[PDB]
C-alpha cells in the first residue's frame, strides 16, 4: 500500500553538502504535507521542516539557520532534503515521514514513515584544540597549549588571538614554519610563544596576569597566501580572578605492587566535582583494570582509586603509567607505579 | 602600528535588505599590489570563521550575497539580500604589517521581525524502566506550555524505525494493539501497557503538535528483568596498599584493600590497627558486575592522620567471603 | 456550473474555522437580478481572500490553525471561480457598510444556491 522509499546511506566530507530523497507511492502525494526528522543516538527526534507537495510551500525549524532545503518533483512524487555545510554534528538518521489528515486538519498525525537515511558527516582533517585554566589569579601566570593534528607543525605558522567576553579579537602573536616569532607591540613585555614540532604541540605563556587579561584564547592556523587565519580551534575560557575557586584538582598517589598474579593502582584523592577519567598506558592495558566508582568525602572532596592485576613476571620488566585526566580543572598527570 | 578602525560598531538591519560595513586602516594595506585585507564572521559562542580574503576574494562556501571592496585604506564588507543566518558580528584583519591587528567588530542583529516564540519543551519520565511480560506500566509525558490533546505516541524498536501508536493523546491508531492507551489534555499526559508482551520492548517517545516546530520527548527505553547473572563461586584475591611516601608529605595516610574479582556480591572487610578493630574510618567503593566472568571488585580505603599512623605499626584488612574456607587477612608492617 | 457550486459548498461545515469570524460586507442584509448577487458575493470573496492570506488574525498560532487558514483560502479562491462562471460582467457597486462575519455570509449563500438548485429540480 502507502510507502515511502528513502535513499541509501551518504558519507560525506566537511563543507561537501549532501541531498537526500524520499520517493512516495501508494497514494495521492500531493494530498499531504512531508517532514524530515533528525535522529542523533545523545539527542532523539527533531524536527527538521516540512513540505507541501501541492505548491512547494515549505517551513522549517530555525535551528537550520538556512542549512535545509527541501524541494519536490511531483513528477515522479518524490521529497528531497539538501543539507549544506555539514558538519559532524550533522551526522545522524534523517527520516521522511507525511502528515496523514482527517475531517480537514481535525486529526493529523505522522503515520507512515521512511525507513531512514544515515548522514556520515566525516571529521576535519586539520585540527587545533585549546588546553588551558579557567580560574588564574590576579599576577599570576596562564599557560596554554594548541594541540595541532592533521599537518606538520615545520611547515605551518600559528597565531595566538584572544577575545574578551561581549568584546573584539586581539592578535596577541605568531610562530612561524620555520621558526620566527612575532609579537604585538602592547603585549610583547609578557608574551612568550613556544612549539614542540614532535608533539605537533604550540604554547602560550603570558607572565603577570591582571583581570584584562579574561578573554577566550584561541590558536589559529595561517593558510596558503595571503596567509590569512583558515582555521580556528573552539578556544579556551580563561577567567582572571580572586575569586574562589570552585573546583580542585586531584592529587594522584601510587597503590605500589607488593614484594602468580599481581596488583598495582593509583588513587586518585581530593578532587571537585565529578568526573576524573583513568587509562592505563595511554588506552593499551585493559584488561584487569577496574576503576571504581568516586567516594564523596567529609571533606566535601572526592576520592577513587584505579587498579590493575598484571602477571608477576612482568613487574619490573613491563613499564606501568595511569593516565589521570580531570577535565573542570584541566589537571592531567601521568603517574608511573613501579615495584618497591 | 596599523590600526583598524570598523564602522559602524552595532547595525540593525531588516531581513532582506541590504548590509554595509566600513573598515579604515591608520597605514596602506597594499604591498606589492595586493591589499592585505581580511574579513571574519563570528556566531556566539562560535571561533571567527574566513568570509572574505585579500579585500574582496570570497572563502571556499561563502555565499555570493557576501562581498567586500576596497584598497590601501578605506574597505567595505556588504551582505545583500540579508539573511536570518547572517545575524553575527564581524571582524577586518590586516597582515600587511609584522604584527597583525584586528577592527573592533561590527555586530549584525535583524530587526522588525515577530521576536521569537519559545519552542514546546516535551520531558519523558521516567528514562528508563525494567519490565516483565504481564506487566502494567505507565509512562508520563509532561509539556511546559498547553498542547490541548495533540500528543501522539511512538514506539521506536533497537534499529527500526518510529511507529505511530497513539495520535490526540487517546486514539489508537489502526492495527495497534488494545493493551496500549493514552490519556492527558493540557499539559500532563500518560500512556499505559497492560499485560506487557516480548514485542512492546523499545523506546517510547511523545510528540505535541500544538504548535511549529513539533517537538518529542527524550524517551522512555524499556528494558527486560533478567533471570539474572548465574555465576558460581569465587573467592576475591585480596591485596593490601601502604600510604604512599609522596602522601605523607602532604599530612594525610590512607590504606587501600582490594577485593578482586569475586562472586557472589556478599562480603564482609574489616580494618585491623595493632590488631584493633576500626570502625567510621573507611569508606567501601564496589565496581558493576563484570561483563566477562560476572564477578564484582571493591575497595576499601582507611583514611587517617600522618601522626596517627606513624605511632601503630601493622596494618591489617581482614575479608569474609564465601568462597574463603575461612578469613583472609592481608597485613604490612610500617 | 450550479452543480458544480453546490459540490465546493458541500464541504462548507468543514472549512467553519479560527478566520471565518473575521467580517464581510453582507451583500445579502440590503433586491437586485441573479446576476448582480453573484457579482457582489463573487466581489466580497475576493476582497476577503486577497486581504488576509497573510493577516496574522487568520493564521492563528497553533499548528491546525496554520493548515486550516491554508484549506480555507483554497476554499474561497475555488468558490470565487464557481461564483465568477455565474455572474457574467465584473462591474458593481458594494453600496453598503452591513457586516457579517465570513461563516454567516457562507451559510447565507449556501442556503442561496441550494434555493436555486432546488428550484430547478423536477
Amino acid at each position: 500500500a502507502v510507502q515511502l522509499q528513502q535513499s541509501g546511506p551518504e558519507l560525506v566530507k566537511p563543507g561537501a553538502s549532501v541531498k537526500i530523497s524520499c520517493k512516495a507511492s501508494g497514494y495521492s502525494f500531493t494530498s499531504y504535507w512531508i517532514h524530515w526528522i533528525k535522529q542523533r543516538p545523545g539527542q532523539g527526534l527533531e524536527w527538521i521542516g516540512m513540505i507541501d507537495p501541492s505548491d512547494g510551500e515549505t517551513r522549517l525549524n530555525q535551528r537550520f539557520q538556512g542549512r535545509a532545503t527541501l524541494t519536490v518533483d511531483e513528477s515522479t512524487s518524490t521529497a528531497y532534503m539538501q543539507l549544506r555545510s555539514p558538519t559532524s554534528e550533522d551526522s545522524a538518521v534523517y527520516y521522511c515521514t507525511r502528515l496523514k489528515e482527517y475531517g480537514n486538519y481535525d486529526s493529523f498525525y505522522f503515520d507512515v514513515w521512511g525507513a531512514g537515511t544515515l548522514v556520515t558527516v566525516s571529521s576535519s582533517e586539520v585540527q587545533l584544540k585549546e588546553s588551558g585554566p579557567g580560574l588564574v589569579a590576579p599576577g599570576g601566570s596562564l599557560s596554554i597549549t594548541c594541540t595541532v593534528s592533521g599537518f606538520s607543525l615545520t611547515d605551518s605558522s600559528i597565531n595566538w588571538v584572544r577575545q574578551p567576553p561581549g568584546k573584539g579579537l586581539e592578535w596577541l602573536g605568531m610562530i612561524w614554519g620555520d621558526g620566527r616569532i612575532d609579537y604585538a607591540d602592547a603585549l610583547k613585555s609578557r608574551l612568550s610563544i613556544s612549539k614542540d614540532s614532535s608533539k605537533s604541540q604550540v604554547f602560550l605563556e603570558m607572565t603577570s596576569l591582571r583581570t584584562d587579561d579574561t578573554a577566550t584564547y584561541y590558536c589559529a592556523r595561517d593558510g596558503y597566501f595571503p596567509y590569512a587565519m583558515d582555521f580556528w580551534g573552539q578556544g579556551t575560557s580563561v577567567t582572571v580572578s580572586s575569586r574562589t575557586s570552585a573546583t580542585k584538582g586531584p592529587s594522584v598517589f601510587p597503590l605500589a605492587p607488593s614484594s602468580g598474579t599481581a596488583a598495582l593502582g593509583c588513587l586518585v584523592k581530593d578532587y571537585f566535582p565529578e568526573p576524573v577519567t583513568v587509562s592505563w598506558n595511554s588506552g593499551a592495558l585493559t584488561s584487569g583494570v577496574h576503576t571504581f566508582p568516586a567516594v564523596l568525602q567529609s571533606s566535601g572532596l572526592y576520592s577513587l582509586s584505579s587498579v590493575v592485576t598484571v602477571p608477576s613476571s612482568s613487574l619490573g620488566t613491563q613499564t606501568y603509567i595511569c593516565n589521570v585526566n580531570h577535565k573542570p580543572s584541566n589537571t592531567k598527570v601521568d603517574k608511573k607505579v613501579e615495584p618497591k | 602600528d596599523i590600526v583598524l578602525t570598523q564602522s559602524p560598531a552595532s547595525l540593525a538591519v531588516s531581513l532582506g535588505q541590504r548590509a554595509t560595513i566600513s573598515c579604515r586602516a591608520s597605514e596602506s594595506v597594499d604591498s606589492y599590489g595586493q591589499s592585505y585585507m581580511h574579513w571574519y564572521q563570528q556566531k556566539a559562542g562560535q571561533p571567527p570563521k574566513l568570509l572574505i580574503y585579500l579585500a574582496s576574494n570570497l572563502e571556499s562556501g561563502v555565499p555570493a550575497r557576501f562581498s567586500g571592496s576596497g584598497s590601501r585604506t578605506d574597505f567595505t564588507l556588504t551582505i545583500d539580500p540579508v539573511q536570518a543566518e547572517d545575524a553575527a558580528t564581524y571582524y577586518c584583519q590586516q597582515n600587511a604589517e609584522d604584527s597583525r591587528t584586528f577592527g573592533g567588530g561590527t555586530k549584525l542583529e535583524i530587526k522588525g521581525q515577530p521576536k521569537a516564540a519559545p519552542d514546546i519543551q516535551m520531558t519523558q519520565s521516567p528514562a528508563s524502566l525494567s519490565v516483565s511480560v504481564g506487566d502494567t506500566i505507565t509512562l508520563t509525558c509532561h509539556a511546559s506550555q498547553n498542547i490541548d490533546v495533540w500528543l501522539s505516541w511512538f514506539q521506536q524498536k533497537p534499529g527500526n524505525i518510529p511507529k505511530l501508536l497513539i495520535y490526540k493523546a487517546s486514539n489508537l491508531h489502526t492495527g495497534v494493539p488494545s493493551r496500549f492507551s493514552g490519556s492527558g489534555s493540557g499539559t500532563g499526559f500518560t500512556l499505559t501497557i497492560s499485560s506487557l508482551q516480548p514485542e512492546d520492548i523499545a523506546t517510547y517517545y511523545c510528540q505535541q503538535a500544538h504548535s511549529y516546530p513539533f517537538t518529542f520527548g527524550g524517551g522512555t527505553k524499556l528494558e527486560i528483568k533478567t533471570k539474572g547473572p548465574s555465576r558460581t563461586v569465587a573467592a576475591p584475591s585480596v591485596f593490601i596498599f601502604p600510604p604512599s611516601d609522596e602522601q605523607l608529605k602532604s599530612g594525610t595516610a590512607s590504606v587501600v584493600c582490594l577485593l578482586n574479582n569475586f562472586y557472589p556480591r556478599e562480603a564482609k572487610v574489616q580494618w585491623k590497627v595493632d590488631n584493633a578493630l576500626q570502625s567510621g574510618n573507611s569508606q567501601e567503593s564496589v565496581t558493576e558486575q563484570d561483563s566477562k566472568d560476572s564477578t564484582y571488585s571493591l575497595s576499601s580505603t582507611l583514611t587517617l592522620s600522618k601522626a596517627d599512623y606513624e605511632k601503630h605499626k601493622v596494618y591489617a584488612c581482614e575479608v569474609t567471603h564465601q568462597g574463603l574456607s575461612s578469613p583472609v587477612t592481608m597485613s604490612f608492617n610500617r | 456550473t450550479l452543480q458544480e457550486i453546490i459540490k465546493t459548498l458541500n464541504s462548507l461545515t468543514e472549512q467553519k474555522t479560527l478566520c471565518t469570524e473575521l467580517t464581510v460586507t453582507d451583500i445579502f442584509a440590503a433586491n437586485t437580478t441573479e446576476k448582480e448577487t453573484f457579482c457582489r458575493a463573487a466581489t466580497v470573496l475576493r476582497q476577503f481572500y486577497s486581504h488576509h492570506e497573510k493577516d496574522t488574525r487568520c493564521l492563528g498560532a497553533t499548528a491546525q490553525q496554520f493548515h486550516r487558514h491554508k484549506q480555507l483560502i483554497r476554499f474561497l479562491k475555488r468558490l470565487d471561480r464557481n461564483l465568477w462562471g455565474l455572474a457574467g460582467l465584473n462591474s458593481c457597486p458594494v453600496k453598503e457598510a452591513n457586516q457579517s462575519t465570513l461563516e454567516n455570509f457562507l451559510e447565507r449563500l449556501k442556503t442561496i444556491m441550494r434555493e436555486k438548485y432546488s428550484k430547478c429540480s423536477s
